């Protein structure tokens, strides 16, 4: 019986192309979604889009509470539907309800994992600050899946975002914030 | 041309249905685990490419026994403009599991799912598969 797990390893993009595509729509997405008013990604989400929040089965994670879905645990299916946000208008009416944040755009671990022409599946993992409000200063870690089609301009057009949100660990915490003096 | 909610309702029980199943047979009959991706499938575990199922067969054979506890399933249908003529659907886990030889870890995964029209019932298979530990760079 075998027990080596392969080396891990950070984010993959696949191609230096999609790697610049991609990097330089979370920038783009994350000065707005980090701005104060998200209403600047009307543009970015599709029409007809769907958005979803999940958050750890279990406290400081309340202003979560109430829209995260759990189709293992929540059975019922009026509700199932309810939970999930769909047209541009519902979702980011929705994401401006959520928690102001700051997002660590250039520590993301990204995850490029479907292509073809009409199609780019992609996870992002990282961290953010609450900025405001009763959790300020608190760090949450995420893992955000976005599906995305070519935008009528040149770049993306959001079609499925599934966002996880989760208290970053002791570890990450102590990661996050280190800064310590140069040693040899 | 179909209610939004049928649509929903279909990526619902697809999703739980074929996690309970990909999960368990992830534990409990490893060599079937590849019959249930699509043959040009691929996988990307923490950060590493694995493209076919021939070699996903291969990958699973080599990684340790393992034991998972799911926590999180969240499921959406995806958009026809993203999957044209082809009904697919999103799915979210997150969870923890026990590999042999391996401390326990939680993880999350995404993949995206097809369906796949048949003489008896439709089949859904991964198309696309993504893995990555929470803690994957200790």
């Amino acid at each position: 019986a075998p027990t080596t797990l392969p080396p891990c390893k950070g984010s993959y993009f696949g191609t230096e192309n999609l790697k610049s595509l991609v990097l330089h729509f979370l920038q783009q997405y994350y000065a707005i979604y980090d701005s104060g008013d998200r209403q600047g990604l009307l543009d970015a989400y599709h029409d007809g889009a769907c958005c979803s929040l999940s958050i750890p089965f279990i406290s400081s994670l309340a202003e979560y509470f109430k829209d995260s879905r759990n189709v293992k645990k929540l059975k019922d299916p009026t509700l199932r539907f309810r939970l999930l946000k769909h047209t541009r208008l519902n979702v980011v009416a929705f994401l401006n309800e959520l928690p102001k944040t700051q997002h660590d755009v250039n520590s993301f671990v990204v995850d490029i994992s479907a292509q073809t022409s009409t199609l780019l599946c992609f996870s992002v993992n990282g961290v953010f600050k609450e900025v405001d409000g009763k959790s300020r200063d608190s760090l949450r870690a995420f893992t955000r899946t976005f599906i995305a089609v070519p935008a009528s301009n040149s770049g993306l057009c959001i079609v499925n975002d599934e966002l996880f949100v989760r208290n970053a660990s002791s570890e990450e915490i102590q990661r996050a914030f280190a800064m310590p003096a140069p040693t040899p | 041309s179909v209610d939004f909610k049928t649509y929903v309702d279909q990526a619902c029980r697809a999703a739980e249905e074929f996690v309970n199943v990909y999960y368990t047979t992830m534990d409990k009959r490893r060599r079937l685990l590849s019959r249930l991706y699509m043959g040009t499938a691929t996988l990307v575990w923490n950060g590493n490419a694995v493209s076919g199922q021939e070699s996903l067969s291969e990958f699973f054979e080599m990684l340790p026994s393992s034991e998972f506890q799911i926590s999180v399933v969240d499921c959406q249908p995806v958009h026809d403009e993203a999957t044209p003529s082809q009904t697919t659907v999103l799915v979210v886990i997150c969870g923890s599991v026990k590999f042999e030889g391996n401390k326990q870890r939680d993880f999350n995964q995404n993949f995206i799912l097809t369906a796949q029209a048949s003489p008896s019932n439709t089949v859904w298979k991964i198309a696309s598969d993504c893995f990555r530990f929470q803690d994957w760079a200790s």
